RNA sequence: CUUUUGAUGUUAGGGUAUUGGCCUAACAUGGCUAUGACGGGUAACGGGGAAUUAGAGUUCGAUUCCGGAGAGGGAGCCUGAGAAAUAGCUACCACAUCUAAGGAAGGCAGCAGGCGCGUAAAUUACCCAAUUCUAAAGAAGAGAGGUAGUGACAAGAAAUAACAAUGCAAGGUUUGUAUUGGAAUGGUGGGAAUUUAAAACCUUCCCAGAGUAACAAUUGGAGGGCAAGUCUGGUGCCAGCAGCCGCGGUAAUUCCAGCUCCAAUAGCGUAUAUUAAAAUUGUUGCAGUUAAAACGCUCGUAGUUGAAU
């Protein structure tokens, strides 16, 4: 059969770049910051 | 300036020369003593006329500053410290210095040996 | 030959890694106690676990057997110097009735957070790592540091921090004293 | 009564049962015939290194709809020719008709996998250069 | 099964450092075995141990110590207290180096290093300073040993902010979160102090030294199992994903993307094996009318079990 198609669907979807963001936070930073978003304010 | 040595399980070592000691050199703040400034201390302390009796070594700062360990050892004259101390540690004090070029080639010419009348 | 520096695994993984409640309850502790990971809160499980395991087989022995009144005794004592039982509940069915918050009550970061010190556990965290903080003589820059009751008392800010005096000594205030200087010449 | 012998000094029967019945479990039997060795590409071991012999396509299993993309590969090793499924989207064409493949396991032991028909092996390295990196692109492209 | 070829024993010897079929001679006909002899297999060196277990257990144990064995393969010797030695020797076989072709030497399962094999593994480093050994025994040697180098095998600790103003938010005034802005600090760079056999690291101090703190966190997921989207476009039983069930036949919460979220996080995936999950090997602890499974039936040896006193 075809091996023509290999590759299809991934060469036909058009290439949308990633775009800037805010440089995430880490580790403790991002824990509090997760904590606070479930409990603290909201709660 | 403003260091206190104190020295601990001092070892007076008649089979040596020797006290031994281990040696615990508080400077609050002001981090860091050079062992020249040590070694000065330790001879006001204990008379000791002069300076190079005395062989400092294993000089550990600990964390945060402020204290610093060691090992104090101090023969009874320069004639024992340059009979037994090793060579290395009295090169360190600036005793004497061989800067000797022997390396472990030496090993390679001494299996080069393979009949014997040579200089060569 | 291989060196005999033996060395262990201070933290089991959870088991079944995706329970909803327990996620939460660890996500909750790390909120309180400002933690990095999943993995303090595993580390002290297991360092509580231990105890708990000691105290369960000194439960299996009898009074008066040797075994567990030494032992149990000494780890009544351990437990009694880290802070975690006191006056009243130390019997050794007590060490059973530890949980997660005795324990990490006793993490330095907390202990400073509580002693002033800190407006925050995060900001006392922070105080620990960028060398301030002593306890007694030494200076500690790890938060996890367990203080014992001991060496409670003698927490403070170290002798060389710039708010223990000893100079702004910065990258920051030394830097903007210099910029100070250089207008006004 | 229970079936089993429990008398005190019953062990042998106990333990002659239990050895003779072992075998009747299949994990067990898997584990501990010597048919694995024989019988088994990879001849216990993660992965071997295979080069292709055939970029081939598979019809998947009835209700699925697919003719997925395999390379028949020959194991360097063994000299045993072996269907493995190659992942990612377009990553039949990513490989050489002769490249140096290295075949992993598809996570079954040697069971086959999902709508496949028999290919119990998954290529996840080409000359070298990693299968997946390929297919993110970002990361690598395929050296020759 | 073992026994002409010592198998089992007795006698006498020979031999050994000594006991012994260890070997010889002579004489018995023994010895082992269903409590598995004898074979076969082991991807087997043994053990101390390792992993994983509530408790049992199951798997692993080439590999820090002890023991055994071997130095390409067998065999044979010399020396010596000790070797059937291998950086001793003799011989053959199998590899293989130099040679002026006559001969000669050679043995990395020492340390590095190289080719090969491979899924699969580091420097032809520095030193005897420590630990030890050997010696004509401080003073010499030691690839034993140690020190660095490579090292995401594992193991431990731990950054990637924090804080305060207003602006905005919600809650019964406080927490939360967008502007500003002074404090904190490692990292990184350079000096020292020390460290060390000499360096390098560690720590230590002093100069340098963050705002997009570009000093930029990843990995794998978001139908279920299973924490997290019926968010946006693309594809259209194709490509693909999917451990499993399933998704895809123009609304795909499953493909390909982007965004957002979730988990674990300097780690996180995949594979093969293994333990637990497995009371799915069941001693604890399974099941056998119908789900796999009571021998057609009885007798019966070993086996297991055996009234009370
Ligand atoms: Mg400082
Ligand atoms: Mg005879
Ligand atoms: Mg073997
Ligand atoms: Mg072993
Ligand atoms: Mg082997
Ligand atoms: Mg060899
Ligand atoms: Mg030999
Ligand atoms: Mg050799
Ligand atoms: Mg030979
Ligand atoms: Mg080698
Ligand atoms: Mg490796
Ligand atoms: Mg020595
Ligand atoms: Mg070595
Ligand atoms: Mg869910
Ligand atoms: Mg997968
Ligand atoms: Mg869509
Ligand atoms: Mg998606
Ligand atoms: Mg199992
Ligand atoms: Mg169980
Ligand atoms: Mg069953
Ligand atoms: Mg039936
Ligand atoms: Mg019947
Ligand atoms: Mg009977
Ligand atoms: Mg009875």
């Amino acid at each position: 059969g075809s091996l023509a198609r290999a590759g299809k669907v991934k060469n036909q979807t058009p290439k949308v770049p990633k775009l800037d963001k805010k440089k995430r936070l880490t580790g403790r930073a991002k824990k509090r910051q997760l904590y606070n978003r479930r409990f603290s304010d909201n709660g | 300036d403003q260091f206190t040595i104190r020295v601990k399980k001092y070892m007076s070592n008649p089979l040596l020369r020797r006290k031994q000691f281990a040696l615990e050199i508080l400077h609050p703040n002001k981090g860091s003593v050079a062992k020249k400034e040590v070694k000065e201390r330790l001879a006001k302390m204990y008379k000791l006329n002069n300076v190079n009796t005395i062989v400092l070594f294993g000089f550990k700062t600990l964390f945060g500053g402020g204290r610093t360990k060691g090992f104090g050892l101090i023969y009874k004259n320069v004639d024992a410290v340059k009979k037994f101390e090793k060579k290395y540690r009295l090169v360190r004090e600036g005793l004497i210095d061989k800067e000797t070029k022997a390396g472990r080639r030496a090993s390679k010419e001494l299996k080069n040996r393979r009949k014997k009348v040579r200089g060569t | 030959p291989k060196s005999y520096r033996n060395y262990s695994k201070t933290a089991r993984n959870p088991k079944r890694p995706f329970e909803k409640e327990r996620l939460d309850q660890e996500l909750k502790l790390i909120g309180e106690y400002g933690l990095k990971n999943k993995r303090e809160i595993w580390r002290v499980q297991y360092l509580l676990a231990k105890i708990r395991s000691a105290a369960r087989y000194l439960l299996t022995l009898d009074e008066k057997s040797s075994k567990r009144i030494f032992q149990g005794e000494a780890l009544l004592r351990r437990m009694v110097r880290q802070g975690l039982l006191g006056e009243n509940e130390e019997k050794l069915d007590y060490v059973l009735g530890l949980t997660l918050p005795k324990l990490l009550e006793r993490r330095l970061q907390t202990k400073v957070f509580k002693l002033g010190l800190a407006k925050s556990v995060h900001h006392a965290r922070v105080l620990i790592r960028q060398r301030h903080i002593r306890v007694g003589k030494q200076m500690v820059d790890i938060p996890s540091f367990l203080v014992r009751v001991d060496s409670e008392k003698h927490i403070d800010f170290a002798t060389t921090s710039p708010f223990g005096g000893a100079r702004p000594g910065r990258v920051k205030r030394k830097s903007l004293k210099k910029q100070k200087e250089k207008t006004e010449a | 009564g229970s079936g089993k012998p429990s008398g005190l000094r019953a062990a042998r029967k106990l333990r002659i049962r239990r050895r003779t019945q072992r075998w009747a479990d299949k994990s067990y039997k898997k584990s501990h015939l010597g048919t694995r060795w024989k019988s088994n590409p990879f001849r216990g071991s993660s992965h071997a290194k295979g080069i292709v012999v055939e970029k081939v396509a598979i019809e998947a299993k009835q209700p699925n709809s697919a003719y997925r993309k395999c390379v028949r590969v020959q194991l360097i090793k063994n000299g045993k020719k072996i269907t493995a499924f190659v992942p990612g989207d377009g990553c039949l064409n990513f490989i050489d008709e002769n490249d140096e493949v290295l075949v992993s396991g598809f996570g079954r032991s040697g069971h086959s996998v999902g709508d496949l028909p028999g290919v119990k092996f998954k290529v996840v390295k080409v000359a070298r250069v990693s299968l997946l990196a390929l297919f993110k692109e970002k990361k690598e492209k395929p050296r020759s």
